[PDB]
């Protein structure tokens, strides 16, 4: 009943952060003050259309 | 003087007749109707009888769940 439509390897290739969960840990609170709005964008955009392939950009 | 005293015309009797006729004819037309009404109501279920329950729907919460794909 249909095809899965999946984008391609080309559309997940991005520049990702290669810090380990320590640095991360430490550097949270400050991550989360300065980089609120594009992160809380990407939630909401998440829990609304419910669908990985319509929140990669 | 017996029929003046202990019995009535022929007209009420048969009048009576008439209505009691009347009155078991419908009532054998509603038990056919009945019948088939049951019948018709059973086999599609579009009807207020035989009623199945289902869940309801105001038991589903409708808030985020932790993760955005329910
Ligand atoms: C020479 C005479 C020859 C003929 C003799 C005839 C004697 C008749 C006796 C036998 C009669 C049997 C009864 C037949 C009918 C009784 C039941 C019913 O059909 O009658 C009821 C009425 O019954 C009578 O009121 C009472 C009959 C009781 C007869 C008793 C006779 C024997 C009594 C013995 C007692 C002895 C004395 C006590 C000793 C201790 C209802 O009538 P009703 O619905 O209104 O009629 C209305 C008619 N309209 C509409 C046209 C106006």
């Amino acid at each position: 009943p249909g095809i899965v439509e999946l984008p391609t390897l080309e559309d997940l290739k991005v520049q990702e952060v290669k810090v380990s969960s320590s640095v991360l840990k430490a550097a949270a609170h400050h991550y989360g003050a300065q980089c609120d709005k594009p992160n809380k964008e990407f939630m909401l955009c998440r829990w609304e259309e419910k669908d990985p392939r319509r929140c990669l950009e | 003087w017996i029929a003046r005293t202990f019995y009535d015309g022929p007209e009420k009797n048969y009048e009576k007749t008439m209505a009691i006729l009347q009155i078991e004819a419908e009532k054998a037309e509603l038990r056919l109707k009945e019948l088939e009404v049951r019948r018709l109501m059973r086999a599609r279920g579009d009807g207020p009888w035989y009623q199945y329950p289902t869940i309801d729907k105001a038991l589903i919460d409708h808030s985020p769940k932790t993760t955005p794909d329910n």
